[PDB]
């Protein structure tokens, strides 16, 4: 390939700065472009920067250029949790829609919810008249912690999703648990994730 | 304003015919489309310089594009294999404002071609209620949205309180949780939660539903099976606000 | 002082992929530079090519050129796609200008497709010529946006050429007056009828091109003199012949008379019959 | 096919029985540059044949000089053999010592 990024992957907590590196060989070169794709969707453009111009402020996002170096990098300020995306480079051998575009394959860029006052836990999820499936819901844990997955094709577990309720101002990771079969309880449901030594468990 | 496609997902079965659409407003002449991988970069397929022009692009696929009103680029694949699993990219550039032609994308499609239809499964569904426990230590309460088994992984599930859509408090898997890991053809699992306070967990006239749209066939594909034919659909399961 | 700079190109293209654009530069009558589409580098054919510029100033439009081309035969091909134009083409360019005395210049840049005008350079922007085919516009369209390529052809027209050619013209000082003696002789081609005789007379190797023959009687002027075209000598001079269809009885006292810049007062005189 | 070349031969300096001299093939006011010139001596081609870079006139037809080294005598004609797209079978123009 003509157009490289580093890093191929970080994680950052919400609410702290970042930079994101782009290298490209593209001759002749004219413009590079940052785009930025969440998941499952397309991409969209955040700047468009030429050999003459050196910086473009869109927004949060701030973007350099140094055609000397043949180098650009992306600056995030004040990272929130939807930023957590692909962000692919991709640079133009022309200066109007008669030139071609090489892709970078992109950095994957995670932010983590800075959660400051933590309070982990295991809750039995009251079971639906329908689904004999006895849910466990792990929730209210900090971001240090990892949740993994356990599938011995009886019991399934999900990666941990951060949920935000805007009005109150509260942020929360949760995990859920299930199984169909009897000999499944809450109490050492999760056992293969490393959860925190002060986990409460109710009875 | 913007760029469309139509499906956003699409499973067909092995051998049948394949149109993926694409409308664009904004006047644009030069148009995209683009394959992806899941992870992989993307690839240019076909391109359009508006008009009646269609080319070829740096990847050498089966499908063909035409180009007979600016404001549509249909991708019609013929043959239809395993091999043509992808997401695929509708975009468009042309002038916004200062010079330089902006390059605009679609929302996608992602189609998924099955050797047999009968491996296709609509997604069961159960709401799950918050613990007496979670309500008394945290002040809160958490409902659960669990879908599992269906085939392909082609789903949207919304929470929905009092009748309208909610987006405060919810949260649910970028990724589809698979249930038959080992196997080849595995059907899915996908798990949602909605958060809300106490109080309004307790409150009778408050009503939860969670809501899985679910991308199958359509009512012209052959079904000779004994099951229900599994459509394009909504399935649903709702609670109501418990008095604790 | 009729110096004009006339950079000159001509790209092929046979079919999808084969391609030469080989290039040249004249200084008013003289060929200065030489582009071969074998070569990195335009060629200079003179020990004063290079103006007063420096060898940086000049690798700096070395490579200007060396990037124009390679673009250029990538930018064709994709309009052919574009505008759906079938393969045997032959494009052509014309840039360049001249220095007026005083203060500037007027400069130019044509191209044309297939020996018809379709773009000019004008100003600040592509512009298509009045007879030009409807798909010009396309094409000019998607010429405009370019504003990096409009602003270094904008550069090279109003800036580089002229500071080149004034250059040019002060280090190429001695060899643009230079004069060479033009020789003279008498022959006798088919005669156009039954009693005529066609008195023909050759003038070869002049370099100040601008010359003067005719035919004359009694040391003034006479009118039935048709002269030829002005044609090129292997070693950069001129070749002029001239013809006078008259009766025989009355080639006596008949005269080629020659004017050109080399003679100062006396002019080359030749009588008949002496062929 | 558009314009047809012609086509224009003659000599350096006079023409002198055994003595040194050029030959000048001059073409001239074609259309495309596709051109394919030969010189015959005896009706047979000249291996060492040197020309000027192909160039355009004004009015964006074409033009080469064809040049060679020869000795002229009256016992052999040279001529000026030019094919070109425009016109079907190629053309040839012989030199003319007296015109
Ligand atoms: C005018 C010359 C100056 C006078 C002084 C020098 C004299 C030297 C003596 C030697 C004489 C040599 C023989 C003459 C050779 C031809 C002379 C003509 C001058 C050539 C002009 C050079 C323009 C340079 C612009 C260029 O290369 N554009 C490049 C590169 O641009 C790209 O890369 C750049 C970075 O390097 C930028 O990032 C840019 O945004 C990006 O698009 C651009 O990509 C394109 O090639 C633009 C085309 C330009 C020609 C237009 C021709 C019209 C064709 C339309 C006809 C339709 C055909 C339908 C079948
Ligand atoms: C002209 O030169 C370029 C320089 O590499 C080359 O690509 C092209 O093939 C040459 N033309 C031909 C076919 O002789
Ligand atoms: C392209 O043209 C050349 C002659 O100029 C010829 O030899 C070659 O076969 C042609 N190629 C194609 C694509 O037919």
């Amino acid at each position: 390939n003509q157009v490289e990024q580093s890093p191929q992957s970080l994680i950052i907590l919400e609410g702290k700065n970042c930079t994101l590196q782009c290298n490209y060989t593209v001759s002749p070169f004219s413009n590079l472009r940052w785009y930025k794709q969440d998941t499952g969707r397309g991409p969209v453009s955040l700047t468009i920067m030429t050999f003459s111009e050196n910086t473009k402020s869109n927004g949060r996002y701030t973007a350099t250029l140094d055609a000397d170096t043949k180098q650009s990098s992306l600056h995030i300020t004040a990272s929130q949790l939807s930023d957590s995306a692909s962000y692919i480079c991709v640079v133009s051998d022309r200066g109007s829609t008669l030139g071609r575009l090489y892709f970078g394959r992109g950095t994957q860029l995670t932010v983590w919810p800075d959660i400051q006052n933590p309070d982990p836990a295991v809750y039995q999820l009251r079971d639906s008249k329908s689904s004999d499936k006895s849910v466990c819901l792990f929730t209210d844990f900090d971001s240090q912690t990892n949740v993994s997955q356990s599938k011995d094709s009886d019991v399934y577990i999900t990666d941990k999703c951060v949920l935000d309720m805007r009005s109150m101002d509260f942020k929360s990771n949760s995990a859920v648990a299930w199984s169909n079969k009897s000999d499944f309880a809450c109490a050492n449901a999760f056992n293969n994730s490393i959860i925190p030594e002060d986990t409460f468990f109710p009875s | 304003a913007d760029i469309y496609q139509t499906p956003r997902y699409l499973v067909i079965g092995t051998g049948k015919k394949i149109t993926l659409e694409c409308s664009q407003t904004m006047g644009h002449d030069k148009m995209y489309w683009y394959q992806q991988d899941p992870g992989m970069e993307l690839h240019l397929i076909h391109y359009s310089y508006g008009v009646n022009s269609t080319e070829k692009g740096d990847l050498s696929s089966e499908s063909t594009v035409s180009r007979i009103r600016t404001e549509h680029f249909p991708l019609t694949l013929e043959s239809a294999r395993p091999s043509h699993t992808s997401q695929y990219l509708c975009a468009s550039s042309g002038l916004r404002d200062r010079g330089l032609y902006e390059q605009y994308f679609g929302p996608g499609t992602r189609l998924t071609v099955t050797e047999d239809l009968k491996n296709v499964f609509p997604p069961e569904v159960a709401v799950f209620e918050p613990s007496e426990a979670e309500i008394s230590h945290t002040q809160k309460a958490t409902l659960v949205c669990l879908a599992t088994g269906f085939y392909p992984d082609h789903v949207e599930l919304s929470w929905w309180v009092n009748g309208k859509e909610v987006h405060s408090g919810v949260c649910t898997d970028p990724q589809p949780l698979k249930e038959q890991p080992a196997l080849n053809d595995s059907r899915y699992a996908l798990s949602s939660r909605l958060r809300v306070s106490a109080t309004f967990w307790q409150n009778p006239r408050n009503h939860f539903r969670c809501q899985v749209q679910f991308y199958g066939l359509s009512e012209n594909d052959e079904w000779t099976q004994d099951r229900a034919k599994p459509v394009t659909q909504i399935v649903s399961a709702e609670a109501w606000g418990r008095a604790d | 002082r009729l110096f004009p700079l006339r950079c000159l190109q001509i790209s092929s293209f046979a079919n999808s992929s084969w391609t030469r654009t080989d290039g040249l530069a004249w200084l008013g009558e003289l060929q200065t530079h030489s582009w071969s589409n074998d070569s990195d580098t335009v060629r200079s054919l003179k020990p004063w090519s290079q103006g007063t510029f420096s060898d940086q100033q000049w690798e700096t439009l070395q490579h200007i050129f060396r990037v124009y081309r390679s673009s250029f035969t990538r930018d064709v091909k994709e309009f052919a796609k574009m505008l759906r134009l079938s393969y045997p083409l032959e494009l052509q360019v014309s840039a360049g200008c001249e220095v007026h005395p005083g203060n500037a210049s007027n400069n130019f840049f044509h191209v044309a497709f297939q020996g018809k005008d379709i773009l000019s350079f004008q100003g600040t922007s592509w512009e298509p010529t009045q007879e030009a085919p409807l798909w010009v516009n396309l094409a000019i369209q998607v010429l405009n946006q370019d504003k990096w390529t409009r602003e270094t052809v904008q550069w090279l027209l109003n800036g580089t050429c002229p500071q080149f050619v004034s250059g040019l013209l002060e280090s190429g000082k001695s060899e643009l007056k230079k004069q060479v003696k033009p020789k003279a002789w008498l022959s006798r081609g088919p005669s156009p009828g039954p009693g005529r005789l066609l008195l023909v007379c050759h003038v070869s190797g002049f370099y100040p091109k601008p010359v003067w023959v005719k035919w004359m009687r009694g040391e003034q002027e006479q009118q039935g003199t048709q002269p030829g075209d002005i044609l090129p000598n292997a070693d950069e001079t001129w070749y002029l012949r001239a013809t006078l269809d008259v009766v025989a009885g009355e080639a006596a006292g008949l005269s080629c008379r020659v004017k050109h810049s080399s003679l100062e007062g006396q002019d080359i005189v030749l009588y008949w019959h002496h062929h | 096919i558009q314009r047809t070349p012609k086509i224009q031969v003659y000599s350096r300096h006079p023409a002198e029985n055994g003595k040194s001299n050029f030959l000048n093939c001059y073409v001239s006011g074609f259309h495309p540059s596709d051109i394919e010139v030969d010189l015959l001596k005896n009706g047979e081609r000249i291996e060492k044949v040197e020309h000027s870079d192909l160039s355009f006139s004004k009015d964006w037809s074409f033009y080469l000089l064809y040049y060679t080294e020869f000795t002229p005598t009256e016992k052999d004609e040279y001529a000026c053999r030019v094919n070109h797209v425009t016109l079907s079978q190629p053309k040839i123009v012989k030199w003319d010592r007296d015109m």
